[PDB]
């Protein structure tokens, strides 16, 4: 697709093709990563209604290759549910000190579904995870806190620190970059622990995953629309200096507001498309 | 550079007098490359120093 | 220190190898240094008595 942009030698043009091309090869996915690459879209070396209208031809691309790229959420979730049910029935099976609570606790395992919308997963997981690491602390009788209004932290259980530490990292590394998965080397299953800590270990993680790819996809997605809105705004603003018909063709063009990623598609194929009749608009060099 | 590193190690660290160094200790000369690689611990001087005593001894240890 | 010790958190001494980071470590509480022998009834007998 010709994604074009004006006051730009060919060579940042391909730059900035081949940077939109080779985006989820890179880890720090976020534009802002990249000053070298919002840089070259024009700053202080054009004007400023050129320069204006690069940023958001730039944004809408790279927003529509983020929507492109969004993954797929089943296998996580069916995977989720499945290590939930594991840890449910081991921990039915164990000879707890006292088996009120860890009833309770196992129903709320029991307990747990995912809806058909994305937006819900996080607080059941948080619920479902706490549950499980209240029954693995209590497998290895460790004092779980109690205090007025507290709550268990979520944390694995009898790992080691440095260990613990590269899961930490790796889950970094997938809240810098959601489209690529770090498969681990590091063995989660050890025979110096209980079958039921391992469970739990297992599904923990799986419940980290799942949290940081969603929030960090709504936190992008939102700072995405924020930008492009910013940028339709003040390039209208802008625009209302002069008023030939191509300066009210292209103020025509950017009426429509984006809240949507719908919207920022039509928009952008719509400003692609009439690009040769309000080009002469914009001055150059 | 690695040899400033190696002389900032020698004479901070370890507080080593000028008679003896690398040119003269081979176990030092060993030591120096795992001591520069940990760039943390350096407050902690007293470890480094036993570290090297106890280097020397497992050397000078003979069967 | 609060929570009982775990195979996680024993390790194991070495000797006549440079072991810095464990000599660092010392005065701290959670990981609990051992020498990898572990006493036998008859010496845990003997040393009680």
């Amino acid at each position: 697709m010709s994604l074009q942009f004006i006051g730009l030698q060919r060579r940042d043009v391909v730059a900035l093709v081949n940077f939109l091309r080779h985006l989820t090869q890179k880890p720090d996915v976020d534009l802002e990563a990249h000053p070298k690459i919002l840089k070259k879209c024009g700053e202080k070396r054009l004007h400023r209604r050129t320069v204006l209208f690069n940023e958001l031809m730039l944004w809408l691309g790279y927003y529509r290759e983020l929507r492109f790229h969004n993954p797929d959420l089943s296998s996580v979730l069916e995977e989720f549910e499945v290590r939930c049910v594991a840890v449910a029935r081991r921990g039915y099976t164990y000879p707890f000190g006292d088996r009120g609570k860890a009833r309770d606790h196992l129903a709320v395992l029991d307990r747990t579904e995912f809806d058909t919308d994305v937006r819900h997963d996080a607080e059941i997981v948080e619920r479902a995870l706490v549950s499980a690491v209240i029954l693995a602390k209590m497998s290895v009788r460790e004092t779980l806190v109690t205090a007025i209004g507290q709550t268990e932290p979520i944390a694995f259980v009898h790992l080691k620190d440095t260990e613990v530490q590269r899961i930490e990292e790796n889950l970094e590394g997938v809240r810098r970059n959601m489209f690529c998965v770090k498969p681990l080397d590091l063995n989660l299953d050890r025979h110096a622990n209980t079958a039921l800590v391992n469970a739990v270990n297992k599904l923990v993680y799986t419940g980290r995953l799942i949290m940081n790819v969603r929030r960090s996809w709504e936190e992008l997605e939102r700072k995405c629309l924020a930008r492009i809105q910013e940028r339709c705004k003040l390039l209208v603003k802008e625009l209302r200096m002069c008023l030939s018909f191509d300066s009210n063709y292209c103020r025509n063009i950017l009426k429509h507001a984006v809240e949507n990623g719908d919207s920022a598609d039509t928009l952008l194929e719509l400003l692609i498309e009439d690009f040769d009749i309000y080009v002469d608009s914009f001055p150059q060099s | 550079k690695r040899d400033e590193k190696h002389r900032h190690v020698v004479n901070v660290v370890l507080e080593l007098p000028t008679e003896i160094s690398e040119a003269t200790h081979p176990v030092l000369a060993t030591m120096l490359s795992k001591y520069t690689r940990m760039s943390s611990l350096f407050n902690d001087k007293c470890a480094f120093k036993l570290d090297l005593l106890r280097m020397v001894a497992v050397s000078r240890t003979r069967r | 220190d609060r929570q009982p010790l775990n195979p996680a958190n024993i390790e194991a001494r070495h000797h006549g190898v440079s072991d810095v980071p464990r000599l660092g470590a010392m005065d701290a509480d959670e990981p609990l240094f051992v020498d990898d022998y572990r006493a036998t009834d008859d010496e845990w007998t003997l040393q009680k008595v």
